[PDB]
DNA sequence: AACAGAGTGCGACACCTGATTCCA
DNA sequence: TGGAATCAGGTGTCGCACTCTG
């Protein structure tokens, strides 16, 4: 793969969820914009409310995708969720080939969110979706995790 | 009557005399009193007593159990253990007889080069139905289990294979299911006339407030025991000490387990996170919990890094929430019919236990424990095990079927495992199996509420 | 004295054994005089039996009597031989003509010579009698726990079951019919269920005090280093046997050697291993034709399953074959024959094993392949394994992640390692970096049942075992 | 048309543990 | 979205066959 010095920007995404007091869970998302040394240019931390950790991660990835669409030049995304990247990279042609349904012929969870991911990826196809996880991005992931905790604990 | 090795009883007597902090004339008359009862102690190793009570029946099982296999034994352990078994045969308690049942035996190394034999009676136990003053003194019984004769028709259960030959006991066997209860039942009413005594399995404890009354009670209990026919091991007993060990606790003058809880001041984000995780249970039943907890969430929201600014208002908040949780909130009355369930957890400096009924919504009672320096240098597992011991004592005191929820995993593994992999177990797992034998109690693991970092209790 | 039928050439046996030793001429003379001056010990006649100076043993513990039976057809060849045997027994008074309530059948069994051993069938008798469960006969433990030294020796007892009498009131069960005449035993009858237990208990009782002795049923084994202590212990054993009233045969016994057979395994200067006879037996096998012969061949192969690191994986198709076919007929293929040739060749290249120490901690080394798992044992400071072990993964275990496979192999090795430990601390070398992270492993990644997981985690808190990480010999 | 011990495998029921799925 | 009934499947007991050693 091309080194990070060639892409327009790198996006660092992380989400957390915590058990809440008749409220099940509280979740926050932390995403930082970096443009290349390493310079994390700016930051966004947002809560969501009552959802699990996976909902937080998927909301974070659509947030990153839409800001990438706001960004000019091919960019890359890095997160702490390898499952979503592997699943999309392995099932996307099937995903919008079969009508947004699973192998069980059932609409898989996060239907509108998955549709947004799909259309964002297809309209801007020059974007890198990867996930490395002790390296450089460890610090960025640590601050992003802190940001997700900050978002989750807001309410 | 010839033994193999004779212990230095005079030296132990001198040590007891010097270790007891009494007056010098008190010491001399106490020494004379001990000397006048010289036949009291077993100066012979593995010396066994005798009882004249009618022999007990222990073969109440209705289904015949299958025999078990045996494996080879270390050559190094053979000499000393063979001397021990030969002496036991000489005492007449063991005999050479042929029986259907065999019981697995194996040795374990002692701190020195000596070895100690143990017998696995899990198969047998499976199918046998069951049924404070300033002056302190403690006496114990040396192998009291070998004092109760066994009926002849029930002797064949306890046989085991050693040196290729079967051996049969005549007294109550070590590690048996109902044996400790039977021994305690006799020992407790052996002294039904003297008040203020406290007997547990093997040790016996007396408390007095003067010296003359102490002498009088000691002389009386010694005469009663000599009438009964028991022998005492001077090495493991102690008396006339302001502090003594008993039931795993240390006893001061005129308890240790409390109900105040309380926590020292936080210093880091990790401490506050752990406290929030600990108290996250309280939201299940406290209606105004959210209003009290909002300041903590505000504090964590604004704070950054490990540096925190917790003013005295946060201290007032936590004190108020502790008082609200503890005073009378939703504390329901216990149910006799319902089985009791207890959930416990351990901290690096303390531990906490909770009691419910039939998975009830509200806690029944609280518990706490402070770790001294002696166990402060121990492994975490030992700390959690001793806390579980204390909690089990309290739970059986407040007991009825009993359930335990602990981070321990080995307990539940031992509780249920199929036969082909029984094999052996460690030196402490037998002590805990003594509890584990009774099916009235069950153990579980759930991996809830980790508390690796927390502030200790107040002073 | 005693006069049996066939006189044995004892002098020839003594000359052969003294010539077959590794001792020097002076040492040979010493052993010759030792054997000569204890001449009473050995038998000097065919079917010579001894007597025991002990109180009798009672087997008549049954509550309800069975129904007596009659004899069926008898082989013609052995009839004069069995008649001579019974006459010889009568001469010695072991068997007495006497009618009783019970009656038992007779059945000859072929022997290596032209003679026939005496065996009897006690079916109802064994059904109606309580069993003594004293477990004191474990061949595998003996052959894995014995000490090995430079000079080895063994002694085999003969006609031992004929030397231990019975109580007067309990003899009536041993009754049996011969040529219309009813006869009863005096001593423990061979073929009786409790007789081996009584015999082994007695024999192990005799040899308690003698150090470094291995006893199994009718055989005594020991090895030492120098001639002096060997002669001392041998003469002490001879004296104890003389006072015991037992008797020893030259032909079944051998002493003062470097290599010797024991329980079908040859022990040498380097270690225990297979014999030439078993190699010949396995090399003379052919393609199986029926289920019975197939099971027999696989049993012979399973006998020596612990002499090669990778035993289990090749034999698996053969085991799968038996379930496929029904009844006696079996569908054979060329690939199975290829497997057979491969197995016998691997056996032909087998290596010897070693002993297990009681003074040093034991070590186990384990590895996993995508299909099988391999386990080896060692002593501290050693390099040649004690024994090999291998495990084949089933269909359910196929779906496991590699960590799960390594962990299940861990359990399936320590299941016997804990038995083999004999109270010693256990050190484990595995390709796993750490175990605290293994406890930290989250639930969303694992797939196996939590019931296996808790059993696996149980080993973490055992004070007697540890772990170590080493990156050596990887595979995938 | 034998037993005791050891080793291994396969096979039919029992009982419960976890996943699928429907419904609020 | 989450929550609990129904249900298919792994683990455990006991049966069978064979081998060897004596």
């Amino acid at each position: 793969m091309l080194p990070i010095i060639e892409y327009a920007a790198v996006f660092y995404t992380d989400g957390s969820a915590i058990r809440s007091p008749n409220k099940s869970h509280s979740s926050g998302m932390g995403i930082v914009h970096a443009v290349f040394e390493l310079t994390i240019e700016h930051q966004w931390s947002i809560p969501l409310g009552d959802h699990t950790a996976q909902y937080a991660e998927i909301s974070a990835v659509e947030f990153a995708c839409k800001k990438a669409n706001n960004i000019s030049g091919p960019v890359l995304i890095v997160t702490d969720s390898d499952y979503v990247a592997r699943s999309v990279n392995e099932e996307l042609p099937f995903w919008r080939s079969n009508g947004f349904v699973n192998n069980k012929k059932k609409p898989l969870k996060h239907i509108s969110k998955w549709k947004n991911i799909s259309d964002s990826l297809l309209l801007k196809r020059d974007i890198i979706i990867v996930h490395e996880p002790t390296s450089i991005h460890t610090q960025g992931n640590n601050l992003a995790d802190k940001l997700a905790t900050q978002g989750s604990y807001t309410v | 009557l010839e033994l193999t090795v004779k212990l230095p009883v005079q030296d132990f007597k001198k040590e007891l005399i010097n270790k007891a902090n009494i007056n010098n004339e008190e010491k001399k008359q106490l020494a004379k009193l001990l000397d006048k009862y010289d036949v009291l102690w077993q100066q012979w190793e593995n010396q066994v007593g005798h009882r004249k009570i009618p022999p007990h029946n222990i073969a109440t099982g209705t289904v015949a159990p299958r025999p078990q296999r045996q494996y080879h034994i270390n050559t190094k352990a053979k000499p000393s253990i063979q001397q021990v078994i030969d002496d036991l045969l000489k005492q007449g308690v063991l005999i050479k007889q042929t029986s259907v049942m065999n019981t697995p035996i194996y040795p374990v190394p002692k701190p020195d080069g000596k070895w100690r034999m143990v017998l696995d009676y899990r198969a047998v136990n499976k199918t046998v139905p069951l049924i404070r003053q300033k002056y302190k003194s403690t006496i114990d019984l040396s192998n009291g289990f070998w004092a109760h004769p066994i009926t002849k028709d029930s002797q064949w259960i306890t046989a085991f294979t050693w040196e290729g030959k079967q051996h049969v006991w005549t007294r109550l066997p070590q590690g048996f299911l109902n044996s400790p209860a039977l021994f305690t039942a006799d020992v407790v009413d052996l002294l039904k006339n003297i008040p203020g005594i406290s007997v547990y399995v093997d040790d016996i404890y007396f408390s007095t407030e003067t010296v003359s009354e102490h002498l009088k009670i000691l002389e009386k209990v010694f005469k009663i025991l000599l009438e009964a026919g028991y022998i005492v091991s001077l090495k493991k007993s102690a008396l006339l000490r302001y502090e003594v060990t008993f039931l795993g606790f240390s006893i001061t003058q005129t308890s240790e387990f409390k109900d105040k809880q309380n926590i020292t001041s936080p210093r880091t984000l990790k401490e506050l996170q752990s406290i929030l995780g600990l108290f996250n249970f309280a939201r299940n039943f406290v209606p105004n919990f959210s209003e009290i907890i909002k300041p903590l969430y505000s504090l964590i929201s604004t704070a950054e890094g490990n540096n925190i600014k917790w003013t005295s208002e946060h201290t007032r908040y936590l004190e108020e929430i502790v008082s609200a949780l503890n005073h009378a909130g939703n504390l329901e009355q216990r149910d006799n019919e319902s089985p009791l369930v207890v959930k416990l957890n351990a901290s690096p400096k303390t531990g906490y236990i909770r009691y419910y009924n039939k998975g009830g919504q509200k806690p029944i009672a609280y518990a706490s424990h402070v770790f001294t320096n002696t166990e402060l240098k121990f492994t975490p597992l030992e700390k959690l095990l001793v806390t579980m011991h204390k909690a089990l004592i309290k739970a059986i005191d407040l007991a009825q079927p009993i359930e335990v929820y602990s981070p321990i995993i080995s307990m539940q593994k031992l509780q249920k495992t199929p036969l082909p992999e029984r094999k052996a177990l460690s030196t402490r797992w037998i002590t805990w199996l003594s509890y584990l034998e009774d099916p009235r109690i069950t153990f579980y693991y759930d991996k809830t509420l980790p508390d690796l970092k927390n502030v200790p209790e107040t002073v």
